């Protein structure tokens, strides 16, 4: 789930 | 008069934003003196971001693998070093626009301005507050990593945040300028959840004082309350407990308005128990908690409206 | 993702702010090329501001009566001229930090960023929208006159506002950079009232599209409506009538979200008739109208969240 | 009522 920029 | 979410002027930070490219990965960097700071996941690709070992990936790179662009000028990387979750790239040129700066780590409930940049070019500035769960509610798209958060004391830029990623709930997470993450977050694309958020009570009270300084007084009441009886209601509504130090911080706003802090807490208790019944405070229909007492004083002490 | 009231970077405007002093009156000026623009009431004192004849007051002054300070550097006024409600002071030096700029007069419903300055020194930046009654809801204290509003097209600063005064209701009024006031307001301390304000309907719809792009979809419905039946409900709730051109402007947002404009209007009609029932949209408990379709596209088109 | 800045 977490998305790096 | 008036009250708006106000960001600091970004001119002194605009002159420090650069574009850092490693392979096909491009993000923003902070060019201060002869050092460029950027998120360390610029050395990763799409196949690495699930669970990368950053020390393994960094030892496989050298200085020639980092292309740093400051506008149309290219900077030669003469050295690189990993500091926790940020990269430190030593470059051949000291930034002539380097302002006097500090690296500070802010606390939950404190605010700062965000300069959202894309490809080393700033595109917008807005105010943000560090939530009690160490997240921020910002506006970041792809390529916005390396965007920095900052406060301006006088002429000194206090860098406090560098953007790294977005959580599944839409909130954002990052580090201070020393590479240490805010909260229990890691720079990898795994399932990560922020802790249960809470409302910053001292910020709501300062925001209520800003309403009185601007002439919104319909929420005031004759009641007062003890600090403990207020903290009992604050817990039920997911508000942080109010301390004696918070009351002291609200002192200047208490003196200017002539309203005791515990009198304002009794008004907040009624707003929590009764709601607003369709009315608004400073143009908002819910209780704002992203204004510190400093933010209110800086915007409202040149007013009386008694 | 995320959505915030975002101001343009103020670096290119910060380099043009100066301090203009005439007698004991001090305010901010805009230094572009060899011309300094400032509100014309800098030539008044406390006894003049009730009903001053500005042409009488200006003919009694000469170039030596204007002290212009750019930081610690003093500029010699070599010429002065009144252009409606702004002063044009010709100075001996062309501003080396002069960006490419334009003087534009914006429309009601359009937005712009405000650089609030005090004594020629910028202190904050925030986004503002021109209300249908030609007022703005800003944050201005004493000495903030001369603060400019601006948009940044690409590298070109579009100056659109200069602050002049505050109305009794707490709203603010000013002119474009040619000295022409926005609305039926005059630069004198008399009883002046803004016209009845209305809600910018096309901005609310664009803001609703920003919510869908960010995943707030609870307000969507299966209903649709005709443009005329929506405008009948919009009139009852003090909303501006929606035109076919507004639907065309919302086109890009309609295609990206897959939601027809008239389908979104049916959702707005239900929000107007039913309210929010305690829920929020993008963190707000009321309908926001200070985001143009351009502001939404610039912040949300790099998202899908289908 | 109107106040000049």
């Amino acid at each position: 789930x977490a998305v790096l920029x | 008069s008036g009250f708006r979410k106000m960001a600091f002027p970004s001119g002194k930070v605009e002159g420090c934003m650069v574009q850092v490219t490693c392979g096909t990965t491009t993000l923003n960097g902070l060019w201060l003196d002869d050092v460029v700071y950027c998120p360390r996941h610029v050395i990763c690709t799409s196949e690495d971001m699930l669970n990368p070992n950053y020390e393994d990936l960094l030892i496989r790179k050298s200085n020639h693998n980092f292309l740093v662009q400051a506008g149309n000028v290219q900077l030669r990387v003469i050295g690189h070093s990993m500091q926790n979750c940020v990269l430190k790239l030593k470059v051949d040129t000291a930034n002539p626009k380097t302002p006097k700066y500090k690296f500070v780590r802010i606390q939950p409930g404190q605010t700062f301005s965000v300069l959202a940049c894309y490809n080393g070019s700033p595109s917008g500035v807005y105010q943000c507050a560090m939530r009690p769960n160490f997240t921020i509610k910002g506006s970041f798209l792809n390529g916005s990593c390396g965007s920095v958060g900052f406060n301006i004391d006088y002429d000194c830029v206090s860098f406090c945040y560098m953007h790294h990623m977005e959580l599944p709930t839409g909130v954002h997470a990052g580090t201070d300028l020393e590479g240490n993450f805010y909260g229990p977050f890691v720079d990898r694309q795994t399932a990560q959840a922020a802790g249960t958020d809470t409302t910053i009570t001292v910020n709501v009270l300062a925001w209520l004082y800003a309403a009185v300084i601007n002439g919104d007084r319909w929420f005031l009441n004759r009641f007062t309350t003890t600090l403990n009886d207020f903290n009992l209601v604050a817990m039920k509504y997911n508000y942080e407990p109010l301390t004696q130090d918070h009351v002291d911080i609200l002192g200047p706003l208490s003196a200017q308005t002539g309203i005791a802090v515990l009198d304002m807490c009794a008004s907040l208790k009624e707003l929590l128990q009764n709601g607003m019944n369709g009315r608004t405070i400073l143009g908002s229909a819910l209780l704002e908690d992203e204004f510190t007492p400093f933010d209110v004083v800086r915007q409202c002490s040149g007013v009386t409206f008694q």
